[PDB]
């Protein structure tokens, strides 16, 4: 499902993010929780903008998994099969949330990438999509 | 939001004379069931009841539908306490009016038509709406 | 993803549907036009209403895809290529409708089955989410 | 909707200091290209232009927030034009909208906060729904 074209363009953004997955993974979850409110729910922080602490331990979990995604994108069930069980069997999180955090993702890569094209957005949203939908594979 | 005649007599109507503390106790336990992660919120409640939480939901559709032109300033609190103090992910909101909405189907069958339908799909927007509110 | 109960459940219920495509396809379009008016959009009709002539024989195209799918429901990415293809390349149509569709042919078999508990709706919403993940695949 | 002084002057500064026609030039473009399916509403206008009709997309927006107290009131007419006539997905809206946003982050960079990111965010919803309206 990803030409060889966009596999270069993912396997780019994935040694942005790698570079420095607490301050990135922070911005994303920080835009979240002001654009959707409703995604505080699951976290009991005292600070939910970037500069918070626990914001940045969970946001770095998070951006290291989509980097290590996007290394294993030929074959993206079996690699992130934990991950889903994890969220789906253990969490509890509510899918409709996947999403949301990937239009997040998006924009923080747009305020610091020097290049983002729309071929570089789409590569990106399909990794994302592709990661939301084997997230929410296991919770029925 | 504007409510015709026709659509405050159909949801009045249905709550004075159906019995929608099982229509709710159903809906619950099918939410539970197709949507899961939705247990979340219970598992922790040892003695939770779908029965009891049914009858405490309906109370508060009832009162709803008494100031059915102010419902937001209605649930303020009711939406407070679910964003404050119980934490639960407004996304989950419409799951279970969704689920209402089948139990109604299956009871009214034939009888609940796209345009009933579109009437309780409206009646739990403005609902889902007026309680999910208070999220910051 | 499919157990063997699931599979049971889902081909009794594509024999039921199997009946009569047109009625039930029908109903189902003229809930989503009810609830979710922007998708009257793709369809030039006058009548919007479960009688509407061409509701009837959209409605059973749908329907007999559906039944169809549940019959092959072990190879699911291989039989609905063709129609992900007709929906992402030539009719074009916004991949948000799908699940909105999905709900109604949930509440359509809700007011005809007989027996319509949680687990039967389980199953059924499994199928139907597959399928609007196939349907979805082939945008870009 | 009530809008802050500061949500105010964040949107009518940005429409003043910044070339909003360019902006949404290339969201349009972004948008064809992230959300192929959009093209479909162009493939049979001949002589269209990205440019062109970016300036009157602003155009709407721009009048949006001279009166941003009642945006349902003025897009009235509009929506009409793209439920009736036009036959857009309104589902398709937000697609345009959220496109914007990620030029104007790619614009702003780092100015581009998670709380600025929110005021666009809350009045492309307002904007989202005023064009959505008269969809019957
Ligand atoms: C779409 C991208 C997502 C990815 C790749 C992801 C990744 C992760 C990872 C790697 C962990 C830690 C796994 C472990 O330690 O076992 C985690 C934990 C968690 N995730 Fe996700 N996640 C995503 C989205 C979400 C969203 C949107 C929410 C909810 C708003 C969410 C809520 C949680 C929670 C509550 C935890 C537990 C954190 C804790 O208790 O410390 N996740 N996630
Ligand atoms: C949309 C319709 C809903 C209405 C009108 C509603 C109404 C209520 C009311 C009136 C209460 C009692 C308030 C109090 O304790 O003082 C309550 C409690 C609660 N609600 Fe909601 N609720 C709704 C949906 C939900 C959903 C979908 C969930 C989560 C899946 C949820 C989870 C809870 C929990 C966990 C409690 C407290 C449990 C307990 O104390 O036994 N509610 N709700
Ligand atoms: C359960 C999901 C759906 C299934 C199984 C399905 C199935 C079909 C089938 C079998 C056809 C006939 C294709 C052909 O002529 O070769 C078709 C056509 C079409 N579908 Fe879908 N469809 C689904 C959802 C939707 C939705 C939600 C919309 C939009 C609101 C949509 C809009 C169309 C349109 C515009 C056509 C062309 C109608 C015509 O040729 O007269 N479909 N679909
Ligand atoms: C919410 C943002 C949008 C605004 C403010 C907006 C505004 C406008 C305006 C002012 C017009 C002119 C109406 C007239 O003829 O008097 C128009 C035309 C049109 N719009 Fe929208 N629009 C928006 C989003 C969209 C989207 C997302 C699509 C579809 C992808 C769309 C498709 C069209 C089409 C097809 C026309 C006709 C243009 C032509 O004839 O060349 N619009 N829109």
């Amino acid at each position: 499902a990803f030409t060889a074209c966009e596999k270069q363009t993912i396997g780019k953004i994935a040694q942005v993010l790698a570079k420095s997955p607490e301050a990135y993974g922070a911005e994303c979850l920080a835009r979240l929780f002001v654009t959707h409110p409703g995604s505080k729910s699951y976290f009991e922080y005292k600070d939910y903008s970037a500069a918070g602490a626990k914001v940045q331990v969970h946001g770095g979990k998070v951006i290291r998994a989509v980097v290590k995604a996007a290394e294993h994108v030929d074959d993206l069930h079996s690699h992130l099969e934990t991950l889903a069980l994890t969220h789906g069997k253990k969490l509890l999180v509510d899918p409709q949330n996947f999403p949301m955090l990937s239009e997040c993702i998006i924009v923080t890569l747009a305020t610091h990438l020097t290049e983002f094209s729309p071929d570089t957005h789409c590569a990106v949203d399909k990794l994302l999509s592709a990661i939301c939908q084997e997230l929410s594979s296991r919770y029925r | 939001v504007h409510w015709t005649q026709e659509e405050r007599d159909e949801i009045s109507k249905t709550f004075q004379g159906t019995d929608m503390k099982t229509v709710v106790t159903q809906a619950l336990d099918r939410m539970f069931k197709v949507y899961p992660w939705t247990n979340r919120y219970f598992q922790k409640r040892t003695d939770f009841r779908s029965s009891i939480h049914a009858g405490i939901v309906v109370g508060a559709l009832q009162d709803a539908v008494k100031h059915m032109d102010d419902v937001k300033t209605l649930f303020k609190d009711l939406s407070k306490k679910h964003a404050d103090d119980l934490h639960v992910d407004p996304g989950s909101f419409h799951l279970l009016t969704d689920c209402i909405i089948v139990e109604l189907a299956y009871l009214r069958k034939d009888c609940f038509t796209p345009h009933i339908q579109g009437i309780w799909d409206k009646f739990f927007e403005v609902v889902i709406d007026a309680i999910s509110k208070q999220y910051h």
